[PDB]
């Protein structure tokens, strides 16, 4: 009814309604970082 | 998961440029390359020193 990852995470299913298979992959997140030059030569900053 | 990978900084085909620029400073100029300047010399003159 549904799978797991080396880890035990659980990254498949079936659709009980239609026998079909999905993957499960997390929503994606980060981290934002700002990339700035020093304040004393500018207020521009560019953000990864 | 929360976990992540972060690349690194020098990307491997560029840590093999490095290498590359280090032993190929060790094969036409001796250790001098350490010292500032590549300066070349023969390979069995290197050897000789
Ligand atoms: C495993 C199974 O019986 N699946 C059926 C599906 O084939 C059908 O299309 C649907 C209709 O509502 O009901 C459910
Ligand atoms: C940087 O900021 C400090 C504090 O205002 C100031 O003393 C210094 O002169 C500044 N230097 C430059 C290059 O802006």
């Amino acid at each position: 009814q549904f799978g797991r990852d080396i880890a035990d995470t659980t990254d498949a299913v079936r659709d009980p309604q239609t026998l079909e298979i999905l993957d499960i992959t997390p929503c994606s997140f980060g981290g934002v970082s700002v990339i700035t030059p020093g304040t004393n030569t500018s207020n521009e900053v560019a953000v990864l | 998961n929360g976990l992540t990978v972060l690349p690194p900084l020098l990307t491997d085909e560029m840590i093999a440029q490095y290498t590359s620029a280090l032993l190929a400073g060790t094969i036409t100029s001796g250790w001098t390359f350490g010292a500032g300047a590549a300066l070349q010399i023969p390979f069995a003159m290197q050897m000789a020193y």
